[PDB]
């Protein structure tokens, strides 16, 4: 699948905790761990639709009180092929 | 409460020893599904209807298999049947005279410019 | 058994429900289907006492609503041998 | 066929129209016609169930308008063995 | 001819006029009269249906006074293969 | 003859009848049935004027009331030579 | 025979009934089902002039009611040969 | 089975909807989809007369509310040989 | 048959009426008879769609008084082919 | 004897007291005893239908007392075939 | 698909609802039906997440009012190996 | 992809909008743009269900306040295999 | 360019009005006049987005009072490879 | 950017 699912955290440790809960909860697969700067980090998943909802929810209520918190969880279900060139193909 | 066939049909029977328009109006019904599925005709017996208890093929179980919504769109429709009052031109009429079948009463019949003929 | 049930109805219709009905019911035999005219049809079933009286019954809770109606429903028990000679053997 | 569907009228007239109605409607076979007095004709048919149901309705909006009328209009899906006696075998 | 035409009426008196009536009207053969019960009498023709339509129309017309009456009056142009066997013949 | 007589019908079953009340009442051909859009139906017969006229009126008596209706009836002596070439020159 | 049978409907459920019915009424033959736009569908059939009205009046009241209905039933006995060529000859 | 039962939606999303109800709901084959104009779509069923029964009112139940609407719902049990030229043998 | 008829009861009492009472109503077949748990009896009927249809309401009607009741009675006129392995095929 | 004669008590000393009753009372034989669930126990009696019928009231008066009690008691008079399938056919 | 969607309810007939609802309703494969004990019974489809989404969405309005009703709907997206070994891989 | 979206509605420039706003959105495969008559143009998708639910609500909102509007927006999940015979595969 | 600008307007006339407006004004390609039906007309063209603005503001500024008038003036700036499968290529 | 919502 292509969608995309995204949680950004304050810090690493909350980071985690959501790639964990959505990696366990649904379907997906982690694409990328990106060090934004400022303490952001972001983990990134991308699976079919429904997974990707689901995933992106579950990780969300992982990590909200964990560490600094969430910033964002966000699903974009068809990315622009433009989109893609930014976005982290295996988790390097 | 022995329930059974006793239970049936209480005051009908003698000889014990105790004792000693089937179709809707026309006009008010239009039926759901026409031809051979009418409803109006009040077949008794062993009938393919439903009654109150029988949940089932038809109703909610068929209507919320699919998610819909309805949007609200803008009718102009456009058709001969629509357009039948459509406004007109106050129709021609003949001043003519001389024998022309000048017919009045007919429908309108026109010529070239619209005149009537 | 000798039991007669004999159900009477406005028309061969709710005749025949009844019949069927009486026979479904109990164990009894259908030994006539008489039309007596003007209309009035009867139909008559033999057997024992008990499977009668579950026939008959069964029988007028059928035909009531069906058609013109139950003019009749009669179990007598016992009937006289002359009786007898009035009554159909077997149905024709 | 085991089902039988049955129409009573009042009059032979709307009884053809009827039979000639159920008969075109569905596959259904014309066992019988009885006059039962008083102005009663039953016209009887049988069939498989759904092909019954269909006749009949047709038989009683067709019949409806001619004639006297209708009184009944019946169907007994599967008929007991016993009434098989009363009920007419085949058109005569 | 295959058409059927079929006149109702209370009485005979008024059931001969409209088969007079009725084969008089078109080349029309009266195939049968039938006394119903209750005093209705059903006579029957059969014809070209532009033959039985006029025949029925005239008939109808002739027997409404005559009597009780008229019940019905009624054409079928094309009589179901099984509806043939409820129907007469002849006339008796 | 080159006059041209049109009738345009909302419907096909009203066209129908006045093409054929056209051809009957005068000598005219009929060269086209066209199908506007929308239910508009039009017939267009060709003739000499005298014989377009008649057809035209009677045509369009008579489909007056069957149906939905004419809409337009219509008769144009000299047609244009331009206007021949959107004219049908046969019915298809 | 010639006569010209025809009911234009609103749409082609009420047709489809009409043809049926017209079809089993008479000795008529289908030639044509026509979607003349708008959602007027008209249906032809071909018979000699009795059967054809039969068929119609048959067909008229079976479609009457039959979704948007029956918009025009007409009978033409005798048909022009101009008129013959706009009309099918054979369903398609 | 040979019952016919036809579902006429305005618009084709009521029509894929009814098709889909209708084959879900019971044994018939979708035969066809038929565009008659005017934004009619009728969607035609094949199938045992009570299959043919419960697909339509599941069909109709199914299609009322979604888009504008259920223009008509109807079956025949056993259609003409000559309508059947006329009806759409597999969907296209 | 196709169509599934079910009737769940409170008790093997109710429950056994009205698989008696669908049984002779219409030609359906028991296919099972389940002992769910709680006291709720399930019995299960397959046959054409009029005749479930039938069934399920003299079922219905027959349980609703003997014992605790009725908690069910449903018609699916064809079931998905993955749900006939979860239905009992002969009675137990 | 073909009748059935069943009760159904909460509990299985109100049942054997009921089955002891009833074959004490009349000239009925057990069939059996079922655990339906939930504390249901049904014994059912086989008999003819007057014996069946006194059975079940001395069966019902019996165990009404005893323990939970009567849920149940009730007679059909013929079974149909069908149903005997999920009928024991003797105790134990 | 690894989801796994559950619905359950009071009783067997609304289950086989919910089940033949899933399974119409969206590409799911059922998976099984488990009785539970106390008249819970639980019926299982496996799929990807949306469909398994889309699937309990339809069966839990399904089976709501058919029989004592819904007491869960449930979808677990990714299901853990070890949940594996307590469900039913096959439907019986 | 399994599922299917469709949207109806009245113009096609609202349909255009419909369509590029649903194949943004998720992704899916615009599998026809019909064109039903009467101004309705129907616009269909097919994508994994997670897909054809964002893409139709996408759709939908974009096209409702564009020309002269929505009629309807319709999700199917699974089609009947009958069904698909009558859907578009590739636009034309 | 890919900008896609589209004016529906109820008619040809108002639409090539639009059309010419919208040529004249902007850099804009006319790549089809589509009649969708139901007397709409769709003009599309398609060029930059800047000259797609300003050509379809002019056109609609034109067609707005033009005939039946305008239905809709849309502007689409880059529009989907899967909607560029139903956008006429050439005005043909 | 779901459905709904696009010491």
């Amino acid at each position: 699948g292509i969608a995309l699912g995204m949680i950004e955290t304050r810090g690493l440790v909350p980071a985690i905790e959501a790639a964990d809960a959505m990696t366990k909860a649904a379907e997906v697969r982690l694409v990328g761990r990106q060090f934004v700067g400022g303490g952001y980090v972001t983990v990134l998943v991308r699976g079919e639709t429904g997974a990707v909802n689901a995933a992106v929810r579950a990780g969300a209520d992982a990590c909200e009180r964990v560490g600094d918190g969430l910033v964002a969880a966000h699903i974009i279900a068809r990315v622009h092929s433009e989109v893609e060139n930014i976005l982290p193909k295996a988790p390097q | 409460r022995i329930t059974g066939p006793g239970m049936l049909a209480t005051g009908l029977i003698t000889g014990t020893p105790e004792f000693r328009l089937v179709c809707a109006p026309r006009s008010d019904q239009m039926d759901r599904v026409s031809g051979e599925g009418k409803e109006r005709c009040h077949i008794t017996g062993d009938d393919w209807s439903v009654n109150k208890h029988i949940t089932g093929t038809a109703g909610q179980w068929a209507s919320g298999r699919n998610p819909s919504m309805r949007g609200n769109a803008r009718v102009v429709e456009t058709s001969a049947f629509a357009n039948r009052n459509v406004p007109k031109p106050e129709k021609p009429g003949s001043k003519i005279t001389g024998s022309s079948g000048n017919d009045t009463q007919g429908s309108l019949i026109t010529y070239s410019g619209g005149a009537r003929g």
